[PDB]
RNA sequence: AACCCCCCGAAGCCAGGGAGCCAAGAAAAGCCUCUAAGCACAACCUGCGGGAACCCGUACCGCAAACCGACACAGGUGGGCGG
RNA sequence: GCCGACCCGCGAGGGCGGCUGGAGGUAAGGGAAGUGCGAAUGCCGGCAUGAGUAACGAUAAAGAGGGUGAGAAUCCCUCUCGCCGUAAGCCCAAGGGUUCCUACGCAAUGGUCGUCAGCGUAGGGUUAGGCGGGACCUAAGGUGAAGCCGAAAGGCGUAGCCGAA
RNA sequence: UAGCGGGCGUGGAUCCCUGGAUGUCCGAAUGGGGGAACCCGGCCGGCGGGAACGCCGGUCACCGCGCUUUUUGCGCGGGGGGAACCUGGGGAACUGAAACAUCUCAGUACCCAGAGGAGAGGAAAGAGAAAUCGACUCCCUGAGUAGCGGCGAGCGAAAGGGGACCAGCCUAAACCGUCCGGCUUGUCCGGGCGGGGUCGUGGGGCCCUCGGACACCGAAUCCCCAGCCUAGCCGAAGCUGUUGGGAAGCAGCGCCAGAGAGGGUGAAAGCCCCGUAGGCGAAAGGUGGGGGGAUAGGUGAGGGUACCCGAGUACCCCGUGGUUCGUGGAGCCAUGGGGGAAUCUGGGCGGACCACCGCCUAAGGCUAAGUACUCCGGGUGACCGAUAGCGCACCAGUACCGUGAGGGAAA
């Protein structure tokens, strides 16, 4: 159901859409590395987080 | 496609020796430039990086039973931070 | 596709084998192998601890996956086959003469 | 080869050698060879410049129709072989 | 720590050294220069300060047990040092 | 599948009895064949013989005390002895492709042993403006606009390009 | 694919179907190079102070055809792959002849190029003895016939008959308008385009007359639809006891059947499960004259004129192939070499040739269907059941062997 919430407000992401979208995903990938890092030390990441993060990016990138 | 080059911190005794100087080292992308590494990490940690180094890592081949295989290959890179500064996250 | 089967997590009777007549609430259907589980089958797993984490693993004799053709559902009676009638709107299942 | 208006290849039909009367009989010894067309070069003015033609004698004259035909035909702008292609 | 003196001294270095011989002993670019186009608010050359400088190999074996000989095979493998 | 000294058939066989075995079998009467093995130096697999035999791969050479370890001639340390030293030492290139190092271990690999290894598991390890090569140059040769030739496939081949110890 | 470690779904996931999206580098590989999966670039815009560096996005291979005045541009398309089948270009020897040359094996094997779901073939210069059949393709037959053949080995048709299928067309040329180009400006030569025309009772052109027409004829083209493929749903009828680890068995009494094919369920189930028989189903993509509709294109007589009717072709000869035809009395179709017409008072063919009589319209082109095939999906088997069946039931075109092509297991 995560999908519903995210996608709708990305066409709501149309106050300055394209430009803003580029920016948005840019910050999103950061929230990604931070994780892959935390999931390299060991105790700081509980899976999914990383996954769901990528899968949002997947859609955001439309 | 900016924060995407830096893959993860290379975690080893020897890597930790590099924290003593500005010589941080981590797992980078296969096809990545010492030029786009500096630019990348710099815009990834907002620290000016003087010297950059990449070397290549052939992944050892390990066998899980009668089935034989091959681990991915990697490209280790060690960076050099503007004399003085450091990376708070890697210092851990 | 069509892996859909007799029933889900609910009250189901057993005309199987060693548990002919045992009726319990089935707590897990596993469509990958066509087997369910109630309170019936209960073989004693002598093994120590299934996964290295944690001290001892208890002699747990917990339910063992039973084959689904040996389990019939049940409502105001004693378990019928499952025909399926339809409303003005959606669709669920009615047994041989009852409902639900 | 075959080339021009000629439109004639190189048949690899065979040739058998015979010994005979014919009012006594006839007999043999056979093999394969290939026959070629009487291909020759044709120098010709046409439009401007020159231009070569590699045809068989059978159809040389058929080249010399083309030339009286490129006269109601617009052709200039330094066209080396372009002339030839646009030659029907 | 001492870190000096004396001596042999190389095929090596100075290198494009010198001699003699016939069998008469690569090419191309960098390097120099000339000028045409072209420009002469350019450009090239000189110094100075600052800035920029990628991709790939880099372990280990390498006359052998890790290369070639089906083998921890008395065989085979080019170049340098070899007191 | 194993077993018989019983019953029947001239026989090939069949039937019955005990045993093993654990999910198939297919009368009477007919039907159709990938239909009967001892040899083919047959094919495939398994296992014998030779045989506890030859051999254990250079006649450079070993002994001991100590240690580790379930176990040690064979791993580790020290000492004594021996062999190489134009090499049996040290570099570079080719070819190898993780065999390097550290920890854990010995079924197999090791012509024995094995606590050892180049072997099993795991982790770590190769850093470059200056070394080598590429964003330099050409050689033989190759590729190859044009061009010339060839039933097709193609052949030759200028310019350019690829080509290095 | 369990375990560690965590998350998701009746605010309806997983999964299935249609479409859309991103799709690194190699590979026709196409910016250039290159030892495939890797190196090095040009231009435009952007990123990091970003000039030096780097990176991102787009773009830059070649060939053909048509506009573009040459020029540079723009537009459409080719390139490679495919199990087998198909057409064309090439084209073996073993072998059989119980030797061996002709012959055979055979236009097979294989090489090459091209084609498509097919391919080829096709509106008679046909067939051939009926004043008759009438495109083509394939099956059956004719028929081991006619015939070919060191008349040896052997090779082997056609019409006709039976059936499948059905299908017929457009053009070149005489002529007229037009644009343009040329040049000894002509009441013309040519090129492009349009009109015209397409035949064997011969046709068409040109002039005259008829009434020349509302009518007929009608697509292989086009649109809509059905049906259809690409996911799926409904689907009848059983309980008790008995032997047993376990029934579905044994038994007692019942029941459905347009469903008692098949498969699973701890053994042997019409009734438990999945199904089965019967009947429903598409937003999307796909398919589709089977139906309807429309268009493109097509339809008339007589008479006069003598224009037209596919050229290095016909035809003849030399060397050849195809065919049942191996030079034989050797025609016909095809064509390497040489000579070389005619526009219907024309040319071919009817097995050398001549005469008569008949068949037919070459030298341009396209055409559905029947047909072959089996990578692919489905059905079934007096097919296999792990030394069988594909080599491969299994992590196999792998291990392994070979430099390489290639070979190739076991389980």
């Amino acid at each position: 159901m995560k999908l519903s919430e995210v996608r709708k407000q990305l066409e709501e992401a149309r106050k300055l859409s394209p430009v803003e979208l580029e920016k948005l995903v840019r910050e999103k990938k950061r929230e990604l590395m931070e994780l892959r890092f935390q999931a390299s030390i060991g105790q700081l990441s509980q899976n999914h987080k990383i996954r769901d993060l990528k899968r949002q990016i997947a859609r955001l990138l439309t | 496609t900016a924060y995407d080059v830096i893959l993860a911190p290379v975690l080893s005794e020897k890597a930790y020796a590099g924290f003593a100087e500005g010589k941080y080292t981590f797992w980078v992308h296969p096809k990545a430039t010492k030029t786009e590494i500096k630019n990348a990490v710099e815009t990834a940690f907002k620290v000016k990086v003087v010297k950059v180094n990449t070397l290549h890592v052939r992944g050892k081949k390990k066998r899980l039973g009668r089935y034989l295989g091959k681990r991915p290959d990697r490209k280790k890179a060690i960076v050099q931070v503007a004399p003085g500064q450091k990376i708070e996250a890697l210092e851990g | 596709r069509v892996k859909m089967h007799v029933k889900k997590g609910d009250t189901v009777l057993v005309a199987s084998g060693k548990y002919k007549g045992r009726v319990g609430k089935v707590k897990e259907v596993l469509p990958k192998k066509y087997a369910v589980i109630v309170e019936g089958v209960n073989i004693v797993k002598k093994a120590v601890r299934v996964s290295p984490k944690y001290p001892q693993g208890g002699f747990i004799e917990k339910e063992a996956p039973l084959h689904a053709s040996k389990v019939r559902p049940i409502c105001p009676a004693c378990g019928k086959p499952t025909r399926v009638r339809k409303k003005f709107l959606e669709n669920g299942k009615k047994i041989r003469v009852c409902a639900k | 080869s075959g080339k021009r208006p000629i439109v004639a290849n190189s048949i690899q039909r065979r040739g058998k050698a015979k010994r005979e009367g014919g009012v006594g009989k006839k007999t043999t010894g056979i093999s394969k060879r290939r026959q070629y067309p009487n291909l020759q070069k044709v120098r010709v003015r046409v439009a401007g410049q020159e231009i070569t033609f590699r045809v068989a004698a059978s159809h040389i004259p058929k080249v010399y129709e083309l030339v009286e035909r490129a006269k109601g035909l617009r052709l200039e702008g330094l066209s080396p072989k372009e002339i030839k292609k646009e030659l029907l």
